Order: C-alpha cells, then structure tokens, then sequence
C-alpha cells in the first residue's frame, strides 16, 4: 500500500487500537481477580455484555450461582425483537473495526 | 494501565484514518499481516535455543568454571579443566585440592 | 621424479636439512653449505604453494628457517602462525614459537605460549621442559 498523506498513523492508529483492548482485558480480569468485584457481584448489579449474542447490551444480573467455581449468571439482556425464525438469513460481515 | 488507556482514547478520537477513502481495505490487510508476522516470529522462538529451559544454568556453570581457572575466554579448556575431565568424582574439589 | 606430490617434496628438503645440520655439528665446515641450505628453503617452499592448507609443511618450514646458518626469524614467527591458524590443536607450533621467544629474551611471552601448548596436550615433552 501507500501512505503518504491522509493515511500516515495509519499503522500507529491500529497499534493503539489493539494494546486499550488487551489492557483492558487486563483490566477486566482486575476486575473479577480482586475479593471486592466477587463480594459485589450478586443481585441487583447491572452488567454490560460483551459476546457474539450481545454486543454491549445492558443486562441486569437476577442472581449469581452458589458455586462461586463455575460462576454462571441468569442474566436479562436486552436484543432485538427477532423479526425472522430462520438461522439461513445470518451470514459472516465486514469485520467491525473499534472505532473510536 | 489506565493512564496508557486513557491517553490512548484521547489520541485515537483524533485520528486522520476515521476520515480516509480507504480506511477498511488497507487496515484489515494491515491486521493481516502483523498477525502472520507475529505467529512467524513465535514460532521462530520455538525453534530457537532460548526455548530450552536449562540454558541459563548452562551459562552459569560456563561463568563458575571460568572464575576457577579451568576455561578461557569463550570457552577452551585449560589444564585443569583436563585434569578434571578425566576424573572419577569430586572433580572441582580434587583437582582444587591438588592445586593448592 | 616418477610420482610428483607434496610429502615428498617436504620430506626431501627435510633431508637436505639434516646433511646441512650433520655437516655443521663435526665443526668440518661453515658457509661452505650454503646450497645445501638454499635447496632445503627451495624444497620446502615448493611444499608450502603446493599445498598451503597443512600445518605440517608450515611448521618445517619454520623450524628450518630459524637454522643458524640461515638465521631469519621474522619468516619463522610467520610460519608458526601459520601452522597453529591452519589446525588450532597444534603443540608442535606454540612449543616452537615458546622456544624463539625464550632463546631472544622475552621470558614472559614465550611462557604464555608453553602454557597453551601443554593446554592442548599434557603429554607432550618438550613444552614441560621449556617450563623447566
């Protein structure tokens, strides 16, 4: 490719780009690591949800499992109304760039 | 951690790329290749010598044998390192014996 | 004269070397066998370009050159190098350099050289008695 001009941070952009998302997965295990999230973290807490189903939808935590080992979370989260029945409709998108 | 984030998401809702023509196609192809590059130099390492777990020992062995006077400067044998090549047991205590 | 190589070659100035030497040791004569010498040097350099990778033919070389008849010292350290780079694992060689040294005063220099040739071969004779 070439650069020169309205493209010059084009590399240095992406670098910022990944290291805040692995600094903040380090910070997201500071998160749970530390004794005070696993004494908050119980009914009553709302979460933002990050995975291939929701994608930074709030959700609001009903309870947190016994078995503190296994920690799984009944959680409801908000997503579209699915306007369809038919898992044939979904196909692979252009990959979602972090933005700033 | 937090401090590198935060200066990072302020550089990064400045950037020149979020304005450009060709901001998805030369970035993605960027992704691209430093994940290939990074995979290549990992797997560069585990062909390497560093891999091996004992080397630093090694080189430590290297460094007392050398404070003795049983091997020169990059590593060629001495006379009492001969001495004590062909030695039944104890080598560095009786040949330092035999010595003094 | 029927098969023409390198060893025999060396070994041909090396015998002329001994007639020169054995001349010399009953005291019958002095610069009266200087073609002797010259055609030892002549042999042994024939050696050495036929094949300059031997230590073997450097180290003759050296030794004959450092002959009193000869006295040319400066082509013998030369060939001394020469010898240990062509096979570090050389006692011959450093014990030769060690003996120049000790014979021109440079006590210090040449007990560095006998040490790194009994380094290589603790066994080897001449080198304990330059130590001596």
């Amino acid at each position: 490719p070439d650069m020169t001009g309205q493209l010059v941070d084009l590399p240095e952009y992406y670098s910022w780009g990944e290291e805040l998302t692995e600094t903040q997965h380090m910070i997201q295990r500071r998160i749970m690591e530390s004794v005070n999230g696993l004494k908050s973290l119980s009914a009553g807490r709302v979460v933002v949800v990050k995975n291939q189903e929701h994608h930074n939808a709030l959700g609001v935590i009903l309870q947190v499992s016994s078995n503190s080992t296994s920690r799984v979370f009944t959680t409801l989260v908000l997503c579209d109304k699915p306007l369809s029945q038919d898992p044939q409709d979904r196909g692979p998108a252009t990959a979602e760039v972090p933005y700033p | 951690g937090g401090l590198r984030a935060r200066k990072l998401e302020e550089l990064i809702q400045g950037a020149q790329c979020v304005h450009s023509p060709r901001f998805p196609a030369q970035y993605l192809k960027l992704r691209e290749r430093m994940q290939i590059q990074k995979e290549m130099e990992r797997l560069r390492f585990l062909l390497s010598d560093q891999s091996l777990l004992l080397l630093p020992e090694y080189h430590q062995r290297v460094e007392v044998l050398r404070t003795l006077g049983y091997v020169d400067e990059a590593g060629t044998v001495k006379l009492a390192g001969r001495v004590a090549c062909a030695m039944s047991s104890h080598e560095l205590l009786l040949t330092e014996l035999m010595f003094d | 004269k029927l098969m023409s190589t390198s060893n025999t070659w060396c070994d041909l100035g090396i015998n002329y070397y001994r007639q020169a030497q054995h001349l010399a040791e009953t005291g019958s004569n002095m610069n009266d066998l200087k073609e002797l010498l010259e055609k030892s040097l002549h042999c042994l350099k024939k050696a050495v370009r036929l094949d300059s990778n031997n230590h073997l033919y450097w180290n003759a070389l050296g030794v004959v050159a450092c002959y009193s008849g000869i006295g040319n010292y400066a082509l013998a350290q030369h060939c001394f190098i020469k010898s240990i780079q062509s096979e570090q694992i050389n006692a011959v060689a450093w014990t030769n350099l060690g003996v120049l040294y000790l014979t021109n005063e440079n006590i210090e220099q040449a007990h560095e050289a006998f040490k790194m040739a009994q380094s290589l071969d603790p066994s080897y004779l001449m080198c304990w008695i330059g130590q001596a």
